[PDB]
């Protein structure tokens, strides 16, 4: 026994969807092709790649899965891009311009307020 | 890019449709019959008489019940967690828009200049206005400069060079300047800093003395 | 399966009670997710993986203890392994994978600190800017009020102070069982809970008997569905009960971990002068490292010492 | 009561 998980592109987009199977060690009770075998259960329906990329829909245990030129894949999520600093006892970087930039940052205040009339 | 995006304000979307949520699932929790033989207590009190009528009523009742408490314990745990963010927009508006922070990526990511409030639905949007350095070059760098055997220590900036000459300069912005005695301070001699560098360290007063 | 455990009459009358169990998997559903959320917020502080130069020229400053062991089948440091070495069903009751395994949640432990070590906190600003480890040494020095004369004539003094302290911590957490009371007591309520929830079936609830199918092999349904509905309602509260005390625990986690995201920016990826909030003394640098279920920082402050006594006035008179 | 030493003064008299 075991939760069925099904990955959904939104549907305004595709209607295809792939499904991950909770404990199922591939052994599967449903179908095959495109099995990815995996720690989150057996992802039937999708490729798995060997690239990386950002995190879209989320898996679990490193694995994350999108809609890509068209099917959905599995990948490991990358976690960023590398950036080998020249570290030397020597020598130092220091700006010799800048940039004025704006973000920005939302925050919740309140809920609605609400009361039941129990009777 | 907040008119192009619209999962711009999710965060307080979700807050709208996570209470939507609870109040359309608890008046459909009227409908089920909690094991009673009818969801409505009307039908009940017209087909049974009181000795069957009551048992039937009892049932519907702590279900009923049983949702309400429900409902309400969801709520006062949500409403922790409004409060929490409501306490932490409070804070920001007094440290990031009426005062200047040093707190890292606290108000906004970069260097701290100042913020503006806006107003939301269900809450409040701050815009982060902050410095980004850009386009950094590579100099090379000693912790002291030896002048006549005395080690110079920059008052404020820090010593770089290029290819040929030694400038001392603010640390966040390149402005070389000279390295004068207005610029560095002395301590110790030119033996203990580990990479002092052999330069010269000019003189403001020396011109003006010998004219 | 919690509740009926593939009865199927149970299962019938399951279905006379309101939407409840949408509204259990909704709840366990958001902690869920949640946790993911703050294991990113606490760690994905850097949107690149810097690595450190061949570990050499850092002005006598040892960072050996705090850096991942290329030698290791697990990039981990010699301080993060004794961390994870000190922490220690069919029911319907699983478990899911976390998102970020303890692999990525080293690769960010590593990249923020090889951050660092040689950028300092501009990296938390903009671009990394490389600097000479002891410049900025010289910098931090400043930041608590003392020159920077104190820390060029002391360099090997504090350099070996600093390597000193390192080494005394990997020794004490390998020492000292209590160490990580903090992240073993998580592990352990939350074991409890599921511990508890699975002993609940036991209970009779007033019923003849705890087991759904002694009741239906020897009572006639007039009888059988009136011992099976006394279960059910007692099965039903374990679970409400169970999953009202993950919500509030899920927040007290949320909490922490808003916390421990704070730490790392502001005593991390900069240098703060919030009073005890990255270790008592005055603070001059940290260091995270992973743990399981956690982080673990590493403050680095100066604590002066050696106090003499002098007379003082409030200003000189001259002329 | 104490003495603020000037820097000028001597390199004025030198
Ligand atoms: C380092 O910077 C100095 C100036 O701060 C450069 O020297 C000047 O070069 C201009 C020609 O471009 C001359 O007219 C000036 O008289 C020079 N000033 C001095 C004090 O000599 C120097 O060339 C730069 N070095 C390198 C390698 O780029
Ligand atoms: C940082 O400190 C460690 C101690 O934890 C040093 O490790 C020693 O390395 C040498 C050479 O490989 C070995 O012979 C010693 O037995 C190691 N010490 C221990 C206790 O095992 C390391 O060399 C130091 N690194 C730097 C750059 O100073
Ligand atoms: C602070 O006091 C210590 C004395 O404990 C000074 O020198 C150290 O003495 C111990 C004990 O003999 C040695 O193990 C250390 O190696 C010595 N330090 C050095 C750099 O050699 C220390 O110099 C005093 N602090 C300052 C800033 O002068
Ligand atoms: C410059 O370097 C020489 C060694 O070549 C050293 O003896 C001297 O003290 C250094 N500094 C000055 C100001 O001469
Ligand atoms: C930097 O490293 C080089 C190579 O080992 C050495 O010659 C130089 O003296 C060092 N400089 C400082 C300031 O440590
Ligand atoms: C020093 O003390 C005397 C009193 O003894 C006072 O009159 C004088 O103003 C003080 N300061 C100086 C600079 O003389």
């Amino acid at each position: 026994f075991g939760g069925v998980s099904v990955i959904t592109p939104g549907t305004n987009t595709s209607n295809q969807v792939a499904v991950l199977y909770q404990d199922v060690n591939c052994r599967v009770y449903s179908t095959g092709s495109n099995v990815f075998q995996t720690r989150a259960g057996c992802l039937i329906g999708a490729e798995h790649v060997n690239n990386s990329y950002e995190c879209d829909i989320p898996i679990g245990a490193g694995i994350c899965a999108s809609y890509q030129t068209q099917s959905i894949i599995a990948y490991t999520m990358s976690l960023g891009a590398e950036n080998s600093v020249a570290y030397s006892n020597n020598s130092i970087a220091i700006p010799t311009n800048f940039t004025i930039s704006v973000t920005t940052e939302i925050l919740p205040v309140s809920m609605t307020k609400t009361s039941v009339d129990c009777t | 890019s907040l008119s192009s995006t619209p999962s711009a304000l999710g965060k307080l979307q979700d807050v709208v449709n996570q209470n939507a949520q609870a109040l359309n699932t608890l008046v459909k929790q009227l409908s089920s019959n909690f094991g009673a033989i009818s969801s409505v207590l009307n039908d009940i009190l017209s087909r049974l008489c009181p000795p069957e009528a009551e048992v039937q009523i009892d049932r519907l009742i702590t279900g009923r019940l049983q949702s309400l408490q429900t409902y309400v314990t969801q709520q006062l745990i949500r409403a922790a967690e409004i409060r929490a963010s409501a306490n932490l927009a409070a804070t920001k508006m007094s440290e990031c828009v009426l005062g200047q922070s040093k707190r890292v990526d606290f108000c906004g990511k970069g260097y701290h200049l100042m913020s503006f409030p806006q107003s939301a639905p269900h809450g409040v949007v701050f815009l982060h206005v902050t410095y980004v350095p850009a386009q950094e070059k590579n100099f090379t760098t000693a912790p002291a400069i030896c002048h006549d055997g005395k080690a110079h220590f920059p008052r404020e900036g820090v010593f770089v060079s290029n290819g040929t000459h030694w400038f001392v300069t603010q640390r966040n912005f390149y402005e070389p300047q000279i390295i004068t005695t207005d610029n560095t301070f002395v301590s110790g001699n030119c033996d203990v800093v580990i990479g002092i560098v052999n330069n010269t360290v000019y003189d403001p007063l020396q011109p003006e003395l010998d004219s | 399966m919690y509740i009926c455990g593939d009865s199927t009459e149970c299962s019938n009358l399951l279905l006379q009670y309101g939407s409840f169990c949408t509204q259990l998997n909704r709840a366990l559903t958001g902690i869920a997710v949640e946790q993911d959320k703050n294991t990113q917020e606490v760690f994905a502080q850097v949107k690149q993986i810097y690595k450190t130069p061949p570990i050499k020229d850092f002005g006598g400053f040892n960072f050996s203890q705090i850096l991942p062991d290329p030698s290791k089948p697990s990039k981990r440091s010699p301080i993060e392994d004794l961390l994870f070495n000190k922490v220690t069903k069919f029911n319907g009751l699983t478990v899911l994978p976390p998102l970020l395994t303890d692999e990525m949640i080293a690769q960010y432990t590593s990249a923020l600190l090889a951050g660092t070590i040689t950028s300092g906190w501009t990296f938390g600003a903009g671009p990394a800017l490389q600097i000479p480890f002891p410049m900025q040494m010289a910098y931090r020095f400043n930041g608590i009020g003392v020159t920077q004369n104190v820390l060029y004539e002391n360099q090997k003094l504090i350099a070996n102070q600093f390597n000193s302290a390192i080494g005394k911590i990997q020794d004490s957490l390998s020492s000292t069982p209590s160490a990580l009371g903090k992240l073993q007591d998580v592990v352990n309520q939350n074991a409890q809970a599921l511990n508890t929830l699975v002993k609940q079936l036991s209970s009779n609830f007033g019923a003849i008997s705890s087991v759904l199918n002694d009741i239906l092999s020897r009572l006639c349904p007039p009888e059988a569905e009136v011992q099976i509905d006394r279960l059910i309602t007692g099965r039903l509260q374990s679970l409400q009960t169970y999953v009202t005390q993950q919500l509030i625990r899920a927040a007290e986690i949320r909490a922490s971990a808003n916390l421990a995201a704070t730490k790392m920016s502001e005593c991390v990826l900069g240098q703060s002068k919030r009073v005890d909030f990255c270790g008592k003394g005055y603070h001059l640098m940290s260091f995270p490292q992973s743990a399981p279920h956690g982080v673990v920082f590493l403050h680095v402050t100066y604590v002066p010492a050696q106090e003499k006594n002098f007379t003082t006035a409030p200003a000189i008179c001259h002329d």
